[PDB]
């Protein structure tokens, strides 16, 4: 029932029926900053990294949108958080496009930057590697099937190595009522 | 450490993480120094077998008995007490670079029960005790504080070191703590002049 909805349907028609792409820019510019700020307060490193992303990443207006802003290329896309689970990239990226559940495609140039520049930085540094490393022997059995912790046991499953955090709702109202100049002045 | 570990509640949400890894570390560090000492006992036997001089051979053999007992088990006499001390201070250097090189504590106090007993029972003389302490000094004199960072080098130039040995002072009950060993340390410093050990005396109003 498309009467009066020419704009949204034109946007949605172009992307429905398409395989999502892996966009690497957030992860690239995040990593580029973080590797220079090691040892500083983590949220300070993180803010500097987000500023690096804000300055260097491609900015976008989706064709025909009234809203400005994406965090990755046109089409359906996802982005990367190697701080969580970068130790999986070597095992998973090759199989992403043929994944029975939720396939993704990755462009060859993007994959080259991902595996040659991004993933090597995060070796020995990911949250997943650290958790797997230190988990008490009495707990491993119900947690991971394998010594690298790449396979869950699906008995007592940890869920912190595939996401940064629980769900969250920020205070949007505060942002629109005050603006970030006033928040910064605070 | 093992007993503390058995007393944790390893069914609760926290002990397995907050406390057990520390007690595991303590169990391991106790093995470390004991393993190290045991390898010395065997080195002494092998050295004894390769040594023709009968006297030094017996010396090396008594050394092996000593290193088999201490620091794993309580010292039984002055010679075991000193070699225990020696293992702890040398393994402390392996542990870390404590400023000034690790200090030696109130040697005249904690060695005195061993020294008095062996003296009385005729297993030890004061000349032999003094020789053993002086053996400590000449091997301490071969461990040189190595500062790489120029700041450390210029704040401790000339291999500056202060491996303090404390004699005299007061007991934990606040009476004078002078004993025969206190005097022995001062005699040895006069008789055997040398830049080791850093002999430090506690003074009080009495
Ligand atoms: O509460 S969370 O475990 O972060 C996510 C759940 O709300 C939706 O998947």
């Amino acid at each position: 029932n498309r009467q009066g909805r020419e704009r949204v349907y034109k946007i949605l028609d172009r992307i429905q029926f398409t395989v999502p792409h892996v966009d690497i820019e957030r992860a690239r510019y995040f990593t580029e900053s973080m590797r220079q700020t090691e040892g500083e307060l983590l949220t300070l490193r993180w803010a500097k990294a987000l500023k690096n992303v804000a300055e260097k990443m491609t900015v976008y207006i989706t064709p025909d949108q009234l809203l400005a802003g994406r965090v990755g290329q046109l089409g359906r896309y996802g982005i990367l958080y190697p701080e969580i689970d970068g130790d999986f990239y070597i095992e998973v990226m090759k199989d992403l496009p043929n994944r029975e559940k939720s396939p993704f495609q990755i462009d060859p140039a993007a994959a080259a930057i991902l595996m040659e520049e991004i993933a090597p930085y995060w070796e020995g540094k990911t949250y997943h590697e650290h958790l797997n490393k230190v988990l008490p022997a009495e707990i491993r059995g119900v947690t991971y099937h394998d010594e690298r912790g790449l396979k869950s046991k699906f008995v007592v499953s940890e869920t912190s190595s595939y996401r940064s955090a629980l769900q969250w709702v920020p205070d949007y109202e505060k942002a629109m009522k005050r603006g970030f100049i006033d928040i910064q002045n605070e | 450490a093992k007993a503390k570990l058995a007393g944790l509640d390893l069914t609760n949400s926290v002990d397995i993480w907050e406390k057990k890894p520390f007690l595991e570390a303590m169990i391991i560090v106790c093995d470390a120094i004991m393993i190290w000492a045991k390898r010395h006992a065997q080195l002494a036997r092998d050295t004894a077998a390769a040594t023709s001089d009968p006297v030094r051979k017996q010396e090396l053999l008594r050394m092996a008995d000593i290193c088999e007992h201490v620091p794993a088990y309580p010292a039984r006499n002055f010679r075991e007490a000193v070699q225990c001390q020696w293992f702890v201070q040398m393994f402390s250097r392996i542990e870390q670079k404590a400023s000034a090189i690790i200090s030696n504590g109130r040697m005249d106090q904690y060695l005195y029960p061993y020294y008095k007993k062996d003296i009385e029972e005729g297993t030890l003389t004061s000349e032999e005790a003094k020789e053993l302490l002086e053996c400590m000094w000449v091997d301490m004199a071969q461990f040189i504080d190595l500062y790489i960072n120029p700041t450390g080098n210029e704040f401790q130039e000339g291999y500056a070191h202060w491996e303090a040995v404390t004699v005299g002072g007061q007991t934990p009950e606040g009476e004078d703590a002078t004993n025969e060993l206190s005097y022995l340390f001062l005699e040895s410093k006069r008789e055997f002049p040398m830049t080791y050990p850093d002999l430090a005396v506690r003074i009080h109003s009495r």
